[PDB]
C-alpha cells in the first residue's frame, strides 16, 4: 500500500490533518 | 532467567477496546497459561512494566504514549512491548520500537501507514487492520457484480482517534489496489445540520452501493433521510461500516437485533429504511475456547481490576492480545530453542510472521507482513421480523465468501442493485 | 549561574536552512554578544549541548528529533529549546517540551498546526510562518480587486517535509479565515507527465488567479506550457510560491535576475510566458546589521565549521535564531530582574509574546500568537529587459503593500485580470 494518493498515505501525526487539504470534506476549525 | 514486558496502553481510561482494564487480565490469563505450559518458556518469570498512553484529559495521546515508552525502556530495559491500540499513540511509539530493534505487539493500530512494516519494523499485528477490510469489501464487489463505482461517507472530525478516517482509508487504498474502480469519498460531521443535504445529494449523484462509517444514530439518521427521499433497496445498498457492531447488542443473548429500534416514533419509518441497509461487523469467534476465556476474563476483570467486561466484539481486542502474546511466547521459545534470546527481534519476529496459530479467537494467521488476518461478518434483515442477522461471513485468510446459517442476503428486487443506474447519475 | 541551551537540529546534514553549520555560528555569534553586554544575563555562562534531528538516512526525522530532545532533558536538563526547524520533527519535540513547560526557540516549523499554541505552549516561532503567507495573499487580494475565486497548485509527495503542503495548508486556511472566496487546490507530482495535462485543464477551468509552490523548473515548464496552450498575462496571473527564492540568485550581486533564463533552447519562449507570472518570495532584510551578520557568519562558519554560507534568503533563518535567541535572553534577564528565575518558562514567554523587538533581521515583531510577523516582496519583470525585480512590498506587522523604488505591478493589459473571465470558466 505504498501507492500514492492527495489524501490517504500521508504519514501518522495530527500536523497533517490540520485542514484536510488534499481531502474531500465539509469542515474545518 | 526473566523476560520484562513493557505495556504502554490507557491504564486509567476503560472506555477504550484496547483499555487496561480490560487488557490486563486477558494478559494475566495468558502469562497464567505460559506457567503451567511446561513447553512454553521453562523457568522464566515474565515480568510486566506497565506506562500509560493517556494524556491528562484521560484519552490516548500522541505525547503520552511516546514519554511513557521511552520511560520504561530506559527504567526496564524491556523485550517487547505491548500496545498502544490507539493510532496516535502507536505511530510514535512504533517508530521509537522499530528504532531500538524491540519487538511491538498489538491488537490495536489499525492504520494504513502502520502497515508499513520497513519504517514499522518488528511490529506484529494481531488484531485487526483497516486494509483487511478492503480485502471484505473487494471480495463482496467481485462475488456481486460491482466493478464501477461505489461511494464511501464517513464522518470525522479531529480530537478523537479518527477511527473513522483510518477505517475509510484502509478501505479506500486496498479496495484500489485491487479492483481500482471509482471509489468516491466525502468527509461529513456528525453533529452539523449543514452537511445531511450534501450528504444526500452526494448519495444520488455519487454511487448505488454506498458505504458508511458513522455511528448507529448517524447512519439510521442517513437511511431515514434515504427513505423520505425515494432512495430505496431495488437501486441503492448502505453498507454501515460497523466493525465493532456499535449499531448491535451482544451476540451471546438479546434475541434478536434491530438496530433501527429507537423507541422515537420513526421505529415504523426507520425499519422500511432498513430494508436498504446491511451492516458490515468483525466476525464474532465461534469457537468454544472463546467462549471460556470471555467467562475467565469477566471473573478477573470483576476481581482484580474493578471493571465490568461486558459481552460485544470489543472483546475480540483483548482476546487478541491474548492470542498475540502467547503466539510471541512460543516464537521467543523456539528461538532460545535454537540458541537464540530474547532480544533477538528479528528472529523472533519472523517466527510469529507467516504463521497459522491456534488461539482464544481460534484460527488465526499472521500474514507475511506481519498483520493478522481478519474475518468479518455481513448482516441483513429478513423482511419477516425486520431483525439482522449474520448472511455472510469472510474468511480473511483464504479470502471466501461463504454463507451463514442457509440464510441469503436479502434485496428488495430479489437481486443486488448494479453500481450504476440505468442511465449516468445524471 | 549558567544557562543550558538544548539544541536539536541537523547537525550534520548542510542542506537545511537550519542546518547546524548555519544556525550553529549565528548562535555562536549571538552568545558572543551576550558576553559583551553587561545588560544581558550578567555574569552567567550559556552552555549549549546538541542533539541532532537527523535520522540514519541523513534527513531530519519524526523519531531522531523527539529521541534527541529526550535525550537532552534528562542529562542535561536544559532551560530552553532550540530548533528543530523541520516540520516533523518540530512537532513531536514542540508536544514533549510543551508537556515538560520548557519553553521552545525556533525559525523552522512554519506549520499551520505549530500555530495552536494551547497544544504547542511555549512554543516561541521567530521565523517565517506559512498563515502569515495567508495574510500577504489576503493584502494582495484586498489591494488588486480579487474577491472571488483563486486557484492554488502545489507540488506535493511523501518522504521530504511536505514543505508546498504546509505553505498551501497556511495559505489556504488564513486566506479563507480573512477572504472567504473560493480557493481550489489541486496537488502535483512533480516528475510525472501524467499530472500535465490535468493541471493545465484545471488552470483554465478553476481560476485566472493562479499561486504555484513547487520547484522552479516545474514551475517554468508549467508556464512554458501555459503560453503553448494560449494563456497569456491579459487574463491569467501566475504567482510562483518561493518563499525562499529558489528561481532567483542572490540579492548581494548577480545583477540582473532571470528565472526564465536556462540555457535550453526555450529562453525566447520562456520569457514571453514569465511576463505573465510573478514570484512571492520572503524579503530581504534591508536594514544595515543584516549585511554585518552576514559577513561575520560567513567567517565564522568557514573557520570553526567548514562550511561556506552562500548569500541568498535561506540566510533569513539563521538570522532569525540568532535574533530569537538575543529576544529570549532579554526575557530571561527581566525575569531574572523581578525576582524570577530561568525555569519560569511561562513568564520568559509572555515577556518575548506581543512584543517588537531590533535585531540583525531589523524591526521583528512576535505576534500575541507568539510567532513573528513575517515581510513579503513581490517580483516581477518589467517588459524592457525581461528581468525580476521587487516592486512590491509587505510589511506583516502592518500589514500594508508599498511601491518598491517606485516601480509598478507589470500587467500586459495595464490593469490585473479579473479572477472570473468575462463568462463562466465554460
Ligand atoms: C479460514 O480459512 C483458512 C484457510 O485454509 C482455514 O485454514 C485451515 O485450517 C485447517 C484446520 O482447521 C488446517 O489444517 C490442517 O493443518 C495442519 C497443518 O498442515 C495439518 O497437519 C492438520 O492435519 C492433522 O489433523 C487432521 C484433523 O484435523 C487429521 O485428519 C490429519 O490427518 C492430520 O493429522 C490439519 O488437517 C489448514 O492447514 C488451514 N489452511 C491454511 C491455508 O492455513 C481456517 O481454518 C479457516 N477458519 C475458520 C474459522 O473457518
Ligand atoms: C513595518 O511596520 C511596522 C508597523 O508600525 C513598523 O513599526 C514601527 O517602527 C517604528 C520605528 O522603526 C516604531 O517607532 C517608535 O517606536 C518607539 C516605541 O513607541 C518610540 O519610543 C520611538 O521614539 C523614539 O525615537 C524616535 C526616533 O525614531 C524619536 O523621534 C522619538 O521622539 C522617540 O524618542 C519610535 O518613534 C513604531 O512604534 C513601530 N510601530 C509599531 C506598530 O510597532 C516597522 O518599523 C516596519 N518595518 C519596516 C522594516 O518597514
Ligand atoms: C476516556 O476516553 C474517552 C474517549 O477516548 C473520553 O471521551 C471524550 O472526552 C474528550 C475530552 O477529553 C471529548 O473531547 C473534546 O476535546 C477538546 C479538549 O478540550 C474539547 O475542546 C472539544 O470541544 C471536544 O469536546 C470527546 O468528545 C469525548 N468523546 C467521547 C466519545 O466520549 C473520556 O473523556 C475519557 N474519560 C476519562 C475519565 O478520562
Ligand atoms: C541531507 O538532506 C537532504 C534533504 O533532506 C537529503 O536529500 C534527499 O535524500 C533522500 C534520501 O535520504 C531522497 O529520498 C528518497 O527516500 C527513499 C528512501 O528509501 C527512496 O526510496 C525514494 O525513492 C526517495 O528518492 C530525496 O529525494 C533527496 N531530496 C533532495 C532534495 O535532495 C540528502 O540526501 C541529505 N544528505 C546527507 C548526506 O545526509
Ligand atoms: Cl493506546
Ligand atoms: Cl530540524
Amino acid at each position: 500500500e505504498v501507492k500514492y494518493d492527495p489524501c490517504f498515505g500521508h504519514k501518522i501525526d495530527r500536523i497533517n490533518h490540520v485542514s484536510n487539504l488534499g481531502c474531500p470534506s465539509l469542515r474545518d476549525p | 532467567s526473566d523476560l520484562t514486558v513493557a505495556v504502554v496502553l490507557p491504564l486509567t481510561n476503560t472506555s477504550y477496546p484496547w483499555s487496561w482494564a480490560r487488557v490486563g487480565p486477558a494478559v494475566e490469563l495468558a502469562l497464567a497459561r505460559v506457567k503451567a505450559r511446561p513447553d512454553l518458556l521453562p523457568g522464566w518469570t515474565v515480568r510486566m512494566v506497565l506506562g500509560s498512553s493517556e494524556n491528562a484529559a484521560g484519552v490516548c495521546s500522541d505525547t503520552a504514549a511516546p514519554l511513557a515508552a521511552v520511560d520504561l525502556k530506559w527504567e526496564h530495559s524491556p523485550a517487547v512491548f505491548l500496545g498502544p491500540g490507539c493510532v496516535y499513540s502507536a505511530a510514535p511509539v512504533g517508530r521509537f520500537t522499530a528504532h531500538w530493534r524491540v519487538p511491538l505487539l498489538t491488537a490495536g493500530a489499525p492504520a494504513l501507514g502502520i502497515g508499513v512494516k520497513d519504517e514499522y519494523a518488528l511490529t506484529t499485528r494481531t488484531g485487526p487492520s483497516h486494509v483487511k477490510l478492503g480485502d471484505f469489501v473487494t471480495a463482496l464487489h467481485r462475488r456481486l457484480g460491482w466493478e464501477h463505482q461505489a461511494l464511501v461517507l464517513y464522518a470525522d472530525r479531529l480530537g478523537d482517534d479518527r477511527p473513522c478516517f483510518f477505517i475509510v482509508e484502509g478501505l479506500y487504498m486496498r479496495v484500489r489496489e485491487r479492483l481500482n474502480i471509482t471509489v468516491n469519498h466525502q468527509e461529513f460531521v456528525e453533529g452539523d445540520p449543514d452537511h445531511y443535504p450534501k450528504l444526500l445529494r452526494a448519495v444520488r449523484r455519487k454511487g448505488r452501493v454506498i458505504y458508511i462509517c458513522s455511528s448507529p444514530d448517524a447512519f439510521r439518521n442517513l437511511m431515514l433521510l434515504a427513505l423520505n427521499a425515494g432512495l430505496t433497496g431495488e437501486d441503492y445498498v448502505f453498507f454501515h461500516l460497523d466493525v465493532f457492531g456499535q449499531s448491535l447488542k451482544s451476540a451471546q443473548g438479546l434475541v434478536p437485533q434491530k438496530p433501527w429500534e429507537r423507541g422515537d416514533g420513526q421505529d415504523r419509518s426507520a425499519r422500511q429504511a432498513f430494508q436498504a441497509a446491511k451492516i458490515i461487523t468483525y466476525k464474532e469467534p465461534d469457537n468454544p475456547e472463546y467462549l471460556e476465556f470471555l467467562k475467565q476474563l469477566k471473573l478477573l476483570a470483576d476481581k482484580k481490576f474493578n471493571f465490568t467486561v461486558e459481552d460485544g466484539l470489543k472483546n475480540i481486542i483483548p482476546a487478541s492480545f491474548h492470542d498475540g502474546l502467547l503466539l510471541y511466547v512460543q516464537a521467543v521459545t523456539e528461538t532460545l530453542a535454537q540458541g537464540g534470546t530474547v532480544t533477538d527481534g528479528e528472529n523472533i519476529t519472523q517466527r510469529m510472521w507467516n504463521r497459522s496459530f491456534q488461539g482464544v479467537t481460534g484460527y488465526l494467521k499472521i500474514d507475511r507482513n506481519g498483520d493478522r488476518d481478519t474475518d468479518f461478518s455481513l448482516w441483513d434483515m429478513d423482511p419477516e421480523t425486520g431483525a439482522f442477522r449474520v448472511v455472510l461471513n469472510y474468511n480473511g485468510t483464504s479470502q471466501e465468501l461463504m454463507a451463514v446459517s442457509e440464510h441469503k442476503l436479502y434485496w428488495p428486487l430479489g437481486y443486488p442493485p448494479p453500481d450504476v443506474p440505468k442511465c449516468g447519475f445524471d
